[PDB]
C-alpha cells in the first residue's frame, strides 16, 4: 500500500534535525533584531 | 552634538555637556569652584602659548617672574592619566515635529590625537566635503553628496 514507507519515514528525520536546527537560529536572528525595540526606553520632556 | 556625545559615550565623562546641570548651576559652591581651579589649574597641565613680534626668551623670562610656586611632593608634578570613556553603538531620538527642520548627526568612534590615521581621515573628510546653500559652486560642486544634495 505504501512502497515509500522507509524512505518517507528517513525523510522525516532528517526534516526534524533540520527543522529544529533553523527553527533555532531563525529565532536568535529575529530576537537579535527585534532587540533595538525590546530593550528601548522613552520619555515624555514637555518645555511645562 | 551634545546629544551625540550624550549616546555615543553614555554612562561615561565624555557624555556630559560643558555647561553643566541645571542643578549644578543651581547649587555649586564658592568652595567647588575653588577646589575646581586647584585641583585642575596647574603648571604641569597647563602651557603659556605665544605669537606675534615677541622674544621668547623675553617671554619665558616674564613666565617664571609669576609663574612662581614650586612643588614639593611627586603627586604635585604628576599628570593624572583620565580613566578611558566606552564608546556605544546607539541612538537617541528627540523628536519635535513642531520645529522647522530636522537634524541629523551620526558617527563611529575615533582613534585620537595621537594616531596617525587621523591625517588619512582628515583626508577622507576632505572628500565628502561640506555643503550650505550659499555654495555658489551649486550642481559643479566636486563633492558627489554636495552634488546630489
Ligand atoms: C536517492 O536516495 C535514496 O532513495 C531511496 C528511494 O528511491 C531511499 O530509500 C533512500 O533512503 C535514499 O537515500
Ligand atoms: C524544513 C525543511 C526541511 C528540509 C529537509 C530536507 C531533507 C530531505 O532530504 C531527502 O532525504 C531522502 C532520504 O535520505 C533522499 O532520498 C532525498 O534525495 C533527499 O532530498
Amino acid at each position: 500500500a505504501e512502497p515509500e514507507h522507509d524512505q518517507r519515514k528517513r525523510m522525516g528525520l532528517k526534516m526534524l534535525l533540520i527543522s529544529a536546527l533553523l527553527t533555532s537560529l531563525l529565532y536568535y536572528m529575529k530576537r537579535h533584531k527585534w532587540s533595538v525595540l525590546k530593550s528601548r526606553k522613552m520619555a515624555y520632556r514637555p518645555p511645562k | 552634538f551634545d546629544y551625540l556625545h550624550a549616546t555615543a559615550f553614555q554612562g561615561t565623562a565624555l557624555a556630559r555637556t560643558v555647561e553643566g546641570t541645571t542643578e549644578n548651576i543651581k547649587h555649586l559652591t564658592r568652595a567647588d569652584l575653588a577646589s575646581y581651579i586647584d585641583t585642575h589649574f596647574k603648571a604641569p597641565r597647563m602651557v603659556l602659548a605665544a605669537a606675534g613680534g615677541i622674544s621668547h626668551k623675553e617671554l619665558v623670562d616674564a613666565a617664571r617672574q609669576h609663574f612662581s610656586g614650586v612643588s614639593f611632593t611627586y603627586k604635585e608634578d604628576a599628570v593624572p592619566i583620565l580613566p578611558r570613556c566606552r564608546f556605544t553603538g546607539s541612538e537617541i531620538r528627540a523628536r519635535d515635529d513642531a520645529l522647522p527642520v530636522a537634524h541629523v548627526a551620526l558617527a563611529v568612534e575615533g582613534p585620537g590625537w595621537a594616531d596617525p590615521d587621523n591625517v588619512v581621515l582628515h583626508v577622507a573628510n576632505a572628500i565628502i566635503g561640506r555643503y550650505d546653500r550659499t555654495f555658489g559652486g551649486g550642481k559643479h560642486l566636486s563633492s558627489r553628496l554636495a552634488a546630489l544634495a
